[PDB]
């Protein structure tokens, strides 16, 4: 009979701890990541020619590993602190698979690079997902980011 | 970033009663006492001591 | 006349490009001169 | 995501269409996707 505000504080404090502390733009990515992005790019379906034969399918989308092309094109894996040290972009490149539909017929599935997408820190594609406070350490941040 | 050499009201030593008064409060001796077995007199100067932080063993972890 | 992420030192010059050729590493770091310094204690 | 998308599938629209008249069968795909595209216009 009666809960008393130490215990009642016990129960937030957990809340705070187990769940995140600015996650909210976290949780949002983490849904763009897998739900969304493939909407996008399901929704619109094939592209041209103004030649009817050809056609292309779009299919899915995967998200690659944040790494950058340095000079002269030199695929280089890519660590935040990396990035912000060179004024570079803290990205992983997004490759779809797309299918030559010619005369009607599909041609065969090939994996090509779309671009670059800048990735969200502590996201599920960024490479400080699961990792403990010595390797954030290693990495050259503080685990309190 | 280690204890604000010496104090800054009262400007003695307290650097010097660091480790020991931490080691004592960490056994669950109450600093309010620990303090008092030490040269403690003053609040000022226990202050000092008192709400310091130590930053700097996430610091140097780095260069 | 260098460093980078966890290592040691490189020489000097350049032509092309400018990664850590001990490390593979990106980032180089100018190390503070031995020479005297007077850093008045106030 | 989806306007910068848009631009990529419309510049490879006029890329596919445009490189066409220079007919090509092992057309095997895509050296035409041009892909800073979708990045500029993400980043900038
Ligand atoms: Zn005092």
């Amino acid at each position: 009979p009666t809960l008393t505000p130490d215990e009642l504080w016990l129960v937030m404090e957990s809340y705070w701890k187990e769940k995140g502390f600015v996650r909210q733009h976290l949780d949002s990515y983490n849904a763009f990541i897998d739900h969304g992005l493939q909407d996008v790019v399901n929704e619109f379906g094939e592209v041209v020619p103004d030649i009817p034969n050809f056609k292309v399918k779009f299919g899915k989308i995967r998200i690659g590993q944040p790494e950058f092309q340095e000079a002269q094109g030199q695929r280089r894996p890519l660590y935040p602190m990396d990035a912000r040290i060179r004024n570079l972009t803290y990205s992983a490149p997004l490759y779809l698979e797309m299918i030559p539909v010619v005369n009607g017929i599909e041609q065969e599935p090939v994996e090509v690079r779309i671009g670059e997408l800048p990735i969200m820190l502590k996201s599920k594609a960024c490479r400080l997902y699961g990792l403990s406070d010595e390797e954030l350490i290693k990495l050259g941040e503080d685990p309190k980011d | 970033m280690i204890v604000p050499v010496r104090c800054f009201t009262c400007g003695k030593v307290l650097a010097d009663k660091y480790y020991e008064f931490k080691k004592r409060v960490e056994a669950g001796e109450d600093p309010g006492k620990v303090l008092d077995d030490l040269g403690v007199e003053r609040y000022c100067c226990r202050r000092t001591l008192l709400s310091h932080v130590e930053l700097i063993d996430q610091v140097m972890v780095y260069k | 006349c260098a460093k980078c992420g966890k290592e040691v030192e490189l020489d000097l010059a350049t032509a092309r490009e400018v990664r850590c050729p001990y490390c593979g590493s990106k980032i180089l770091y100018k190390p503070r001169p031995r020479v005297a310094r007077r850093v008045k204690a106030i | 995501f989806r306007v910068a998308f848009g631009q990529l599938v419309k510049d490879m629209q006029y890329q596919m269409t445009k490189t066409y008249q220079r007919e090509n069968i092992q057309r095997f795909v895509r050296n035409s996707i041009r892909p800073d595209v979708l990045s500029e216009r993400i980043e900038h």
